[PDB]
């Protein structure tokens, strides 16, 4: 399972540029794909989905229109077509799959992300920009959504994020209470719509990082700020 | 000559001690207890897109994954709430007569005529339900098997033989021989330590797993045994059979508890299970019904219809919610 | 006579074990099932708000 | 009302039964074809000529037309707990030697080979499974038939046939003996066919069974029969 | 004067109750029991529908000789014309598919599991209605009112030439309906029969040959019917058209029952498609 | 090898020279003297215009056999079939449409009168091109690009089933483009000519009679140049379809030059139609 | 003279036609 992207590079305002992200490993045909932008200096932000097959396609409002997501299924390569590129848009973009069913973990595996540069609806809150942390000593971290996020079905969609600097964000927690396949037990998720919690019993050093919440209630999906650990 | 011969005086000792420890029928016993009167189900769930006949279900431990054999060569595996399809299982031979879910959730079992167990993958990091391992080395058809864990199952096949499989290492490494006739179904108990299997010599053979070994044997039907289903306690089995009898029979007392005959019903029975509390004995027939059979009152609690052909396979999940009843119609109905 | 030797002593070790009354076993089956005849919903219908399964 | 992921397994579940009703029409246009018969009446062999531990498969395509034959002879269980899998097929394969009668069985008790065949045709076609299905039956190693019918004669192993020692009269007897056991032959055919390493008839004569069956199912379609 | 009007009417009468009856008795069977899951059932359900459809129009048209003028309107009068002309242009072109439908399932068996499927059934037979649609929809803009001796009479206006457009459209249903179906209707199911001695099935024993001979008589029953019900009333528009006939009571009657046989087919469409099919006969046996 | 694709060529290039020289010659003469003011002189336009349009097909045609695959793109073999196809029929319902003028202009004098007249000629012109148009339509639709072998190929993909929409279409278009005109053309002409021979102005004299005679023999031919020509190419195809037949160099060339008599008609309607009538020829004559 | 009328019309619609 890997996802590298292409197509980067310095691009002029109001120009078109094309991504392709190459798929290998994995049955590309049968997940969902998403981009992912981050600023160089700000948390994470969705950009487009298409789903399995081609069936349903999403955009948030700030990039309706100008953005144009396809998926070619045979060759197993993901398209973002981009026109009238403006000043916002200088942010890396990452290649998401995600696989939909009970018990399914989307959002599990990430791609690498390509530099893009440029030259010239429910809201989630982070607590605090920022804690200064040690390691054996539980860590508390708390994002908070403009709406209750728990589903009559009982399932309360939110997915918690770890974005080592300089790595790819890798999935930690989905659906608030389930693990990642990789992820140690030490990572833990609780709470109800509104209020969320996340806990590490034994932080290590390779835990450290910016900690990103994202509901998945309703599109467009949107990231929190973070929260970011120092030593 | 002098050895057979002891044999059947053995046999007779037996006989001696069933006829000694019995003194009151069951059926004297529960007089007491109120029956449970006309227990009616609808159906809840109709699903679809199988197009071929249904030989095995099996529930998952979560109450809401059932997995599903078909003639098409299809595993499907069914969100049972929402009636989606979860994942459709291409199988390379289409003749499977046997399906296992894993207690944990992560693999799948099939078997059929092809006399090779395959496990399925559901876990697997590429998004593609696999094959993880070919188990092969039975002379006979796959007719039932269960998982006792993601790395031991236990199968049941047409060459008079049972065996305990190694997922890990490919091989058997138990096996389980003493049929007189081909095994046709097999059921595991809660603690998992000990199985019965029933064979088409009209027995049911108590295997202990980590033995090996044939601990009890009851002959109580008369042609042949198709299904077979543990009591939630662990001491007593309901057995179907294909002569229009359900016997119920218990470890520790080694005799037939109860039989359930019915005059107009002559057709066989391919399947039987127990719901929660075992007050309810729920056994899929031939005649395109399944019946209600009360544990204790030896009743038709209820009568389930509407299934075109006979319903081949039964299973009432773990926590007692449903029960979902498959027929050679390619509808699975899920009735609460 | 080689393979009827171990049927008889497989029929040996059946022989010798030890069995409960069937009234003892009744007594078993009848608890049980008193125990958790309310806990079983086949027994009890379920509320449909409780019933996961709905129209 | 469906949550953001409940739309996307539902959208799931509708690719995998757009997948399965293409596999389901697939299927439905593919013959499945049962192989029966003893071991040594040439099972391999007559396989071979149509292409060129369980169940061996075997898909040839003769006419634009799929067939899947279903080879059951390695299986040693009881074949009347697994006979009830095969009732929606279209034709069986029943495939026995001619030169059997010589030969004797295996078992010390004594037996014949040919009496083992009429009660292996005995159970197939008064089978309660098969009575819709049409049978294709095949005669083979009539050349070493020819060869021992010329020396050893039919007359010995049974005193019923009383005809002369003919090859062709012989072949013709053998043949409506197995075509007596049928006990409903106004609803079921059996469709007889000599081979003796034979090419394409041997395809065509399977072909034109199995599309007298296919006439059969849809005159059943349409209503009319 | 009288026992002419009570003969015509209760003509109209009697094709109107037993066509009601059989044809929404086939449409409840099939939607109840059958759910039209098979292929075949699908053609008969479209043939049962389109005689309904064909059947409700009597009632109008009893009306209009009775009290000799239509009362019903001019907004109405367009479309029960349009339900007269398109639903039997329907009915003919469902005959003339299951003609085609039965000679590709026993000459064509291998391109027949193509063919018969209920996927397909469903496509050729929207393409029946389309194809109806093509005569249906002129239909529904020619039909309108016109007083005639201070009588309203339903009638297809044509634009001019009259003279022309009349006789065209007559031709039209001379052809499509009448004489191109004869062509599909003895062909496909006389080359039917030809295979069918051809299958040795059907020869053989007498149990077997005698169901070669029921088939055969349904089948030639089946063309004859269509030919019966149909050719009286197709040449006597020609021969109006050709040849100016006087007003007579006998010429009176032959007009309206020439097209109460055109009807009597949808009467006895239901008797011969379904009922004698042995798949419906199984369901009365059961029920 | 090279002998033979010469020939078939040439043989195309003959009729796409002569046949876009003869078309648009007509449509000059007749736009720029005539202006049609005549009722009859609106069909031999529209005559003119449908087999101009179907010449135009040929270059591309034979650029098809010649490379051996399409080189012009999908969006143009759209666009060039449905030419070929929707103007064949609009040519030889044109064919049809003359012979309906001739014989209402003999036969029926009086209903002539409305009939033949230039705001009628040019409402059954326009009912041609849009009866033409319910088989041009799908086939712009059906008409993509296939890789064969690496080759493109032009030609109408049909939907599943594909071997019942590809020959339903071939008998279609046998009826329609043959089997109804030639009944339209033999019968119409052929009363005209029985009519002729009763009317006393072209009997009589031996000058009076020769004229009946030429008359005669231009209809003679007229019904057998629609009849030589189109007769190959629509029994070809129905034998192609029927009957496998083994790829052979005298095989390839008579697929080519059954359709190079088709195109040979619409070469020669303007020398029958245009050239041979009288009023033309006062035309040619004066200028 | 109706006869002869319509004979003129025939005359008339063949030069119309342009086969006379
Ligand atoms: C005013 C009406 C009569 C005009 C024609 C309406 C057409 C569009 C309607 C009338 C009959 C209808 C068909 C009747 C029966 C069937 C079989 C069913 O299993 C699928 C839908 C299908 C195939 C219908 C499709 C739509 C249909 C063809
Ligand atoms: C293959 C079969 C279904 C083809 C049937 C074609 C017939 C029924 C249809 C197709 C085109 C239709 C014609 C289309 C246009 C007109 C002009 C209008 O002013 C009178 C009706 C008339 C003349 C229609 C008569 C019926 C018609 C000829
Ligand atoms: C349908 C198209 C293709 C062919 C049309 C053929 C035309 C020329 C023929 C066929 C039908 C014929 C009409 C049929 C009936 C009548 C009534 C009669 O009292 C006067 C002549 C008249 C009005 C005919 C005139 C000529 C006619 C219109
Ligand atoms: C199409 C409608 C309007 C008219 C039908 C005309 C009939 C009589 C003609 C036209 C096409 C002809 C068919 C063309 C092709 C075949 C396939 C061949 O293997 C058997 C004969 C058969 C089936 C012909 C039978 C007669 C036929 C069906
Ligand atoms: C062969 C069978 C099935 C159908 C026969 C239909 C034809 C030939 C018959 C049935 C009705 C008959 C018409 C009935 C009434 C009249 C009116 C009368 O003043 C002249 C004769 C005439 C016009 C008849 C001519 C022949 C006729 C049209
Ligand atoms: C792409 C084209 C060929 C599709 C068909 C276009 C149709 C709508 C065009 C092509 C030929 C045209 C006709 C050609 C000649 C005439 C005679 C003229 O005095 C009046 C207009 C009239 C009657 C035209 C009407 C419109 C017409 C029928
Ligand atoms: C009176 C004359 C003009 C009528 C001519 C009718 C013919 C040419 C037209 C009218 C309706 C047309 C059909 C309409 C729909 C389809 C379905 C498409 O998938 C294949 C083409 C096909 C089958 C067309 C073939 C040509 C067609 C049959
Ligand atoms: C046009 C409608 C009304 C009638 C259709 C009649 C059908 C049943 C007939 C007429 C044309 C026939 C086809 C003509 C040609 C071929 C090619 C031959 O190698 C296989 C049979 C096949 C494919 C025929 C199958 C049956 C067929 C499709
Ligand atoms: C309409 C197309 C598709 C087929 C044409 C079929 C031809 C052969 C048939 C059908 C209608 C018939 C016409 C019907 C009416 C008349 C008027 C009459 O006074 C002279 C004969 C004449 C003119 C007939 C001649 C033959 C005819 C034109
Ligand atoms: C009567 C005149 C006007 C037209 C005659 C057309 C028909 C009968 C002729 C013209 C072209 C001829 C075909 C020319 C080529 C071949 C290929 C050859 O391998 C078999 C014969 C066959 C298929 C011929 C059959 C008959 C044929 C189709
Ligand atoms: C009274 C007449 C008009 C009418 C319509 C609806 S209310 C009143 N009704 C009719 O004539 N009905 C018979 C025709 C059959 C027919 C039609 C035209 C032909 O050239 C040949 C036959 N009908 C079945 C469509
Ligand atoms: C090479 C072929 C395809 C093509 C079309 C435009 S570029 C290439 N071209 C053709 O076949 N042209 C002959 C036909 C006549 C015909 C068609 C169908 C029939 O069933 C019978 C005859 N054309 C005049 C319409």
């Amino acid at each position: 399972v890997q996802l590298v992207e292409s197509g980067g590079g310095l691009v002029q305002p109001g120009g078109s540029r094309k991504l392709s992200c190459s798929a290998s490993g994995f049955a590309f045909s049968s997940f969902g794909m998403h981009w992912v932008r981050q600023a160089p200096e700000k948390g994470l932000e969705w950009v487009a989905y298409i789903s399995s097959g081609s069936g349903t396609i999403y955009y948030a409002d700030t990039v309706k229109g100008r953005f144009t997501i396809s998926r070619d299924d045979p060759k197993n390569t993901l398209f973002l077509q981009m026109t009238s590129l403006r000043s916002e848009d200088t942010a890396m973009y990452y290649c998401v799959r995600s696989i939909y069913y009970y018990g399914s973990s989307p959002f599990d595996f990430w791609g690498q992300g390509t530099t893009l540069t440029v030259s010239a609806d429910i809201v989630m809150t982070q607590a605090t920009s920022s804690v200064p942390v040690t390691p054996g000593e539980s860590v508390s971290i708390s994002c908070r959504s403009s709406k209750s996020l728990l589903h009559s079905n009982g399932n309360t969609y939110l997915y918690w994020f770890l974005q080592r600097p300089g790595q790819s964000p890798q999935l930690l927690i989905y659906r608030m209470s389930n693990l990642a396949s990789g992820v140690p037990d030490r990572f833990s998720g609780s709470g109800s719509g509104t209020a969320f919690t996340l806990t590490i019993s034994r932080l290590e050093a390779e835990d450290v990082g910016v900690y990103y919440c994202m509901q998945h209630l309703e599109y467009p999906l949107t990231f929190g700020a973070g929260t970011k650990l120092e030593l | 000559d002098q050895l057979r011969q002891e044999a059947e005086q053995l046999k007779n000792q037996i006989r001696d001690a069933r006829k000694a420890c019995a003194d009151a029928t069951l059926s004297q016993i529960t007089n007491n207890i109120d029956p449970v009167g006309r227990i009616q189900m609808r159906t809840r769930r109709t699903l679809r897109g199988h197009l071929a006949k249904i030989y095995a279900m099996h529930w998952g431990t979560d109450s809401r994954l059932l997995v599903s054999a078909s003639q098409d060569g299809k595993l499907i595996i069914w969100d049972s709430y929402t009636t989606n399809k979860v994942h459709a299982i291409p199988l390379r031979s289409s003749w499977v007569m046997t399906c296992a879910y894993a207690p944990s959730g992560n693999y799948v079992a099939c078997g059929g005529l092809d006399n090779i167990c395959s496990i399925y993958n559901l876990k697997t990091r590429e998004g593609n339900v696999r094959v993880s391992r070919e188990l092969a080395g039975h002379t006979g058809y796959l007719s039932c098997c269960r998982f006792l864990d993601d790395n031991q199952i236990v199968t049941s096949s047409g060459d008079t033989t049972c065996a305990l499989w190694d997922i890990e290492t490919g091989q058997q490494t138990t096996t389980f021989t003493g049929h007189t006739g081909d095994v046709m179904s097999l059921s595991l108990a809660p603690d998992t330590r000990l199985f019965v299997s029933g064979a088409c010599d009209a027995s049911a053979k108590l295997w202990d797993v980590r033995e090996g070994m044939c601990r009890q044997t009851f002959t109580g039907h008369e042609s042949d045994i198709n299904a077979i289903c543990f009591f939630p306690n662990g001491n007593a089995f309901a057995t179907g059979s294909d002569d229009a009898t359900c016997r119920l029979f218990d470890l520790r007392a080694d005799q037939e508890l109860m039989t359930y005959s019915h005059d107009n019903i002559i057709c066989g029975i391919t399947s039987v299970s127990f719901s929660k509390s075992g007050r309810l004995l729920l056994a899929g027939y031939d005649d395109f019904n399944c019946n209600v059979w009360d544990a204790l009152k030896a009743d038709r609690a209820g009568v389930l219809a509407g299934h075109d052909n006979r319903v081949s396979c039964l299973g009432v999940t773990d926590d007692g919610m449903a029960v979902a009843t498959g027929s050679w119609d390619s509808f699975l109905k899920i009735w609460n | 006579i080689a393979q009827a030797r171990k049927l008889v002593e497989q029929l040996k070790m059946e022989a010798n074990i030890d069995r409960i009354k069937v009234s003892k076993a009744a007594a078993d089956l009848m608890a049980y099932c008193e125990a958790h005849a309310k806990e079983d919903p086949l027994l009890t219908p379920v509320p449909a708000s409780e019933n996961p399964f709905r129209e | 009302t469906l949550s953001a992921e409940d739309k996307a397994a539902v959208e799931r579940s509708k690719m995998i039964d757009r997948n399965l009703r293409e596999d389901g029409e697939k299927a439905a246009r593919e013959v499945k074809l049962l192989l029966l018969g003893a071991g040594e009446s040439g099972k391999s062999t007559i396989v071979k000529q149509m292409k060129i531990t369980g169940i061996v498969e075997t898909h040839f395509t003769f006419k634009d037309l799929h067939f899947k034959m279903f080879d059951v002879g390695a299986q040693r269980s009881e074949r009347k707990k697994w006979i009830h899998c095969f009732e929606g097929v279209t034709a069986i394969i029943f495939c026995v030697a001619l030169s059997d009668y010589d030969l004797v069985l295996a078992e010390d008790e004594e037996m014949n080979r040919m009496h083992e065949s009429m009660k292996l045709f005995d159970s197939i076609c008064n089978n309660k499974w098969f009575t819709d299905t049409s049978i294709i039956l095949f005669l083979n190693k009539k050349d070493l038939f020819e060869e021992k019918i010329k020396k050893s004669p039919l007359t010995i192993c049974y005193p019923e046939y009383a005809g002369s020692n003919t090859y062709e009269e012989a072949a013709a007897y053998i043949q409506c003996q197995f075509e007596d056991l049928n006990k409903r032959k106004d609803t079921k055919e059996i469709y007889t066919h000599f081979t003796c390493s034979t090419d394409t008839k041997n395809v065509q004569f399977v072909f034109d069974a199995v599309t007298d069956v296919i006439i059969k199912n849809n005159l059943k379609d349409c209503g009319l029969f | 004067s009288m026992i002419t009007a009570i003969t015509i009417m209760a003509l109209y009468s009697i094709v109107c109750v037993v066509g009601l009856f059989g044809n929404f008795l086939v449409m409840y069977v099939i939607v109840r029991y059958t759910k039209m899951k098979t292929a075949t059932n699908i053609y008969i359900f479209n043939l049962a529908l389109a005689d309904a459809l064909a059947t409700s129009t009597l009632p109008f048209q009893s009306v209009n000789y009775l009290m000799g003028t239509w009362p019903f309107g001019t907004i109405l009068c367009k479309i029960v014309i349009s339900i007269d002309y398109y639903n039997m242009f329907t009915s003919i072109f469902t005959l003339c598919t299951m003609s085609v439908d039965r000679y590709i399932a026993v000459c064509h068996p291998v391109k027949a599991l193509d063919f018969r499927t209920p996927r397909n059934a469903k496509i050729i037979n929207v393409c029946n209605w389309i194809l109806s649609s093509a005569i249906g929809l002129p239909v529904m803009f020619m039909a309108t009112t016109k007083y005639r001796q201070g009588s309203i009479d339903c009638t297809l206006t044509f634009s001019h030439p009259t003279w022309y457009w009349e006789n065209l459209l007559k031709i039209c249903v001379f052809i499509f309906a009448f004489i191109m179906p004869v062509l599909i209707i003895t062909v496909c199911y006389g080359l039917m029969i030809l295979r069918l001695k051809s299958v040795r099935m059907l020869s053989g024993s007498k149990e077997k040959d005698r169901n070669l001979r029921r088939i055969t008589r349904m089948v030639l029953v089946v063309v004859a019917v269509f030919i019966v019900c149909w050719t009286p009333i197709h040449i006597y528009v020609i021969i109006k058209a050709l040849v100016t006939i006087p007003e007579t009571t006998f010429q009176t009657v032959s007009w309206h029952f020439c097209i109460a046989l055109g009807y009597t087919n949808s009467c006895l469409n239901p008797v011969l498609y379904a009922f004698l099919d042995e798949n419906f006969k199984r369901c009365f046996r059961e029920f």
